[PDB]
């Protein structure tokens, strides 16, 4: 069992800078990925970036790769969403996601992840 | 999508996943059990691991750590550290409530074994926290596994009660993050156990909920779960016949109806195999075993 | 037309085939082995178990069987008689020569546990036949698991060798119906074997042919073996890169070309590519 | 590994009967099906019955289930086969068959089983 808490969302200009943060918790030992995922009205959720959680692989989506860094903190168990250069259609719910069942490479497909986060709001205004 | 399946191999044939133990029988809790919260022997069915269960048989009611004779400071089977107030214990730790533990502890390195006797009821067996009392064990490194169990030291003249789980935390803080419990959803239905004979001066069954060879075929498949239950039918290899429907669950355990303890799932023969029908309603009836 | 396929699992989640320990490296042999006729871990590609090996981990290197005080008369691990001049010993016994075993016993419906030193040279060791000597342990019916080793008691000061098997016969007669000797097969290929560390006075590495959960898959798949054999990657799962290319063959064992596969990470998984030729050329790993 | 040893084989007249039998050797505690299968001259093998080794039941093909019968010796490890109202139809080669993997029933495909005898030739003339 794993548990997921987001935090660091809010409201930022455009151009603006925002991080966010995931705690990660309980049976983290083979926990493999982490990942972003976003959801905006009216749209499905969609992928935004991943890693390997013990390794050194990450991906991020096309829309975002110059933009957005994800992260493990050194110290804890908090993986972070470091969100650049940020616009208007960035705005959504991002939430947080684990995946723990063995599996090569950094998967994108929602379903593919075993525990997700409550999400936090981010609203960028022009 | 990957379709559904469990291990082509009888029962008999497999390990409990709460001890390294072959299975010997099917059973069903007396009625003062209605659910469990065994934290080994736990995975989804499309293979993700829940509480402490590893993948493997050889990590299953193993402890490691250092003890300085006065706590053992657990760490991971391999040595990895493990971090306290995270989750009940480190994974394959035992998970045999209402008994004492005697586990066999051997070291890398060094000649000899010793039998580590654990009393689970004070408030120093805190693994959640990473330390259990060294009840005399000297100081060193071991890895050990249970090999024999009796009755609990406290409280004074309990019996032997394998339905629980030990007390992972202490009066300091509960144990967080514990696998959740499980409890039969359909009309009629009881929880099935698969049973094992288990040392000691008693005649113990060991009940789990899935065979340790099932958690490894899950975890390495991961069929997407597609539908509320899968129903499977206990097959005779003998004759092919169908000698009983069962139901799997998505949180991984079965159930059925018995229409008895004295006539139903525990007097099945043991050479049989479980297989996979077909994804059915979280309530659909089945016909009772017996 | 069932697929061949090995389990999605990484190698240091997996178990040893000769005891209950988790795999911690792949290791190869020395030169001066030639040739292993393990009696556990022996798994035909098409799931068919050889020797003594069990379909699970709950039988591997365990005895049951009730002693008088002089043998220990050994029974299969249920209490199914084992009768003699028909194999080498009952399923799951022990197969690790080259050393003494120390066997934790239990009882059902006793307490406590007993320490059974295990010489494997004398000729009251002959399991072939259904006994080995009690060396101490008293009347009763007992069930053991390996617990360590050390190094043999006879020839005096000889060391720990876990590439041999035990003598299961005796001097009036041989074992029989042995799981047969595994040799390297040629072209610069080496045998592989997956290690793990067996507690006990030194730095043992106790290898087998296959880890236990790939017997258990072979078992329950019996996937037909259409090839002479398989290919397979060593994938990593971090950067899905083939860290090296081994073949399994049809009798259940995998090698590769060799720095090389005793440096490979055990965080890997084997995947079957395709069927080849028995004399196909591999990429050294 | 299964050893399997065929004696029994000869010349019968039409009409007449004839006994195989079929030694087992070796890792029995986990052979689950034996059966006796034949190879007429130009033809492939082919399943004649077949029995569950410790279990009662028992299977025999179309051309001889109301004239042949297999069993189980029941102090000695040898199954045997009952042959009567032998024809000419029934000369061939017979083959002694194990199957240790585990299967539910008793298979007749050729390639599922595990453990094969020399075979002995019965002959049936008129
Ligand atoms: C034999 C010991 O078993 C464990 O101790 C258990 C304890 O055993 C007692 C026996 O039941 C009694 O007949 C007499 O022999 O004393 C024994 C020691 O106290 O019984 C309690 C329940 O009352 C628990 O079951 C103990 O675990 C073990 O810890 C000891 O080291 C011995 O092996
Ligand atoms: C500790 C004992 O180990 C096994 O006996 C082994 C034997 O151990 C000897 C030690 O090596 C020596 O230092 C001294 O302590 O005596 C011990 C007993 O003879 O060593 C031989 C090889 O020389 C074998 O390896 C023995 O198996 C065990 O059988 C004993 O019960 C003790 O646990
Ligand atoms: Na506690
Ligand atoms: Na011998």
């Amino acid at each position: 069992q794993v548990q997921l808490q987001e935090s660091g969302g809010g409201l930022v200009m455009t151009g603006g800078s925002l991080r966010l943060s995931c705690a990660v918790s309980g049976r983290t030992i083979d926990v493999s990925v982490m990942a972003w995922f976003r959801q905006a009205p009216g749209k499905e959720r969609e992928f935004v970036s991943g890693m390997r959680w013990s390794g050194m692989t990450t991906y991020s989506a096309d829309s975002v790769k110059d933009r957005f860094t994800i992260s493990r903190d050194k110290t804890k168990n908090t993986v972070y969403l470091q969100m650049n250069s940020l616009k208007p259609e960035d705005t959504a719910v991002y939430y947080c996601a684990a995946r723990s069942r063995f599996i090569v490479g950094v998967p994108q497909a929602r379903d593919l992840y075993d525990y997700w986060g409550q999400g936090t709001q981010v609203t960028v205004s022009s | 999508t990957r379709p559904f399946t469990l291990p082509n191999l009888p029962l008999s044939s497999l390990s409990n996943s709460r001890a390294p133990l072959p299975i010997s029988s099917i059973g069903i809790s007396p009625d003062n059990v209605q659910s469990v919260q065994f934290q080994n022997g736990r995975c989804t069915l499309d293979g993700r691991l829940v509480g402490t269960t590893p993948v493997s048989l050889s990590h299953v009611a193993k402890i490691r750590g250092t003890s300085n004779g006065t706590v053992i400071n657990l760490t991971e089977l391999d040595g990895t550290p493990f971090h306290p107030f995270e989750g009940p214990a480190p994974i394959g730790f035992p998970d045999l409530g209402g008994c004492d533990w005697h586990i066999n502890m051997t070291q890398f390195g060094h000649s000899s074994q010793t039998q580590y006797d654990v009393d689970t009821t004070p408030d120093t067996f805190v693994p959640h926290l990473g330390s259990i009392q060294a009840n005399g064990i000297g100081s060193g490194n071991y890895v050990g596994v249970l090999s024999w169990i009796s009755p609990p030291s406290h409280p004074s003249g309990s019996q032997v009660d394998l339905w629980k789980i030990p007390n992972y935390g202490s009066s300091i803080t509960e144990a967080t993050h514990l696998a959740p419990s499980v409890y039969p959803p359909g009309f009629g239905e009881v929880l099935v156990f698969f049973m094992s004979k288990m040392p000691g001066p008693g005649a113990y069954n060991l009940p789990c909920l899935l065979p340790q060879e099932y958690i490894s075929h899950l975890a390495s498949e991961q069929a997407p779960t597609v539908g509320e239950a899968a129903l499977l039918h206990y097959v005779d290899p003998d004759t092919g016949r169908n000698l009983g429907e069962f139901k799997a669950y998505p949180d991984g355990f079965l159930t059925c109806v018995p229409n008895g303890a004295s006539s139903g799932p525990q007097q099945l023969p043991i050479n049989g195999v479980f297989v996979f029908v077909s994804w059915v309603s979280r309530f659909y009836q089945l016909k009772p075993v017996g």
